[PDB]
């Protein structure tokens, strides 16, 4: 059930909503957001399913949604750090 | 105008690229590789900084996603 | 709300169900299949929302979901071509 | 033992990369990029193939996800 959600991450949803609403209207903006919601709510439930990226940064997992990627780690509960465009992705070194 | 030791493998990889129409020269192929190296190296720094910022942003603990959607739709 | 589903892509779902079921159990396999369902039902509702990858293959768009990526085109209707692990991603050449 | 012309730009990138802790010389950088370019060319071939393979496997018109999900997990 519970997760924490970084302010930046929340700024990310805000910006995501802005672009979507602008490119496609509120209906579509709202649809895409529920998808981010579902991705996130599922990370909360099944934290271990996200693919780790330990060479990117210690403790980190990513879980994609649409055109975006949810970056999170787990401390005493699941922490949603950033929601970023897949265009940000890069191969991390071992 | 630099000098570089390439082994057989890339000796040959460069030729499969240049005998095909991918690139006009060895130098063009190596530039292509470097470009990707540079682009990734830079996406990668950008990513870690982006995640640190997320960590330092502090947290919201009780997020009401149903209401974020409400409010954003109201606007 | 209809869409065409390639049979290789249905085998993709199957392979995916098996992997996750073996790794995480049925509750979890079924929930992941549901994320995938929702992604595909949204690709169908709003096809123009996937990121095109026209340099990869003409007419193709993608929409990622969890650890996966739905690649599709649209004919007379949306056709789901493949559902592939995100480690297959590649930088299409202009 | 080859011979090439880079940008002023890539010459400097190589310089900086080498003068970080990153590689031991220009050749090692050049190869790192080559490794990336090759890899990316393999993955692209694989991806196009996976997609052709999908195009050529036939099509279901009436897929019931809900029934698929039940079936795999009755």
């Amino acid at each position: 059930k519970p997760y924490r959600l970084s302010r930046r991450a929340k700024a990310d949803l805000d910006d995501i909503w802005t672009y979507s609403e602008q490119r496609w209207g509120v209906e579509q903006a709202a649809d895409y957001a529920r998808e981010l919601q579902a991705t996130i709510e599922m990370i909360a439930e099944h934290p271990g399913m996200g693919q780790p990226d330990e060479n990117l940064r210690a403790g980190y997992r990513r879980c994609a949604s649409g055109s975006h990627v949810v970056f999170y780690r787990v401390g005493v509960r699941v922490e949603i750090i950033r929601v970023l465009h897949q265009s940000m992705n890069a191969r991390a070194h071992l | 105008n630099t000098s570089v030791v390439l082994g057989d493998h890339f000796q040959a990889f460069i030729d499969s690229q240049v005998a095909d129409g991918r690139y006009g020269s060895a130098s063009e192929v190596i530039r292509a590789g470097l470009r990707l190296l540079e682009e990734n190296e830079a996406k990668l720094a950008a990513l870690r900084a982006a995640l640190i910022e997320g960590e330092e942003s502090g947290f919201i603990e009780d997020f009401d996603f149903d209401a974020f959607i409400e409010e954003r739709s109201r606007a």
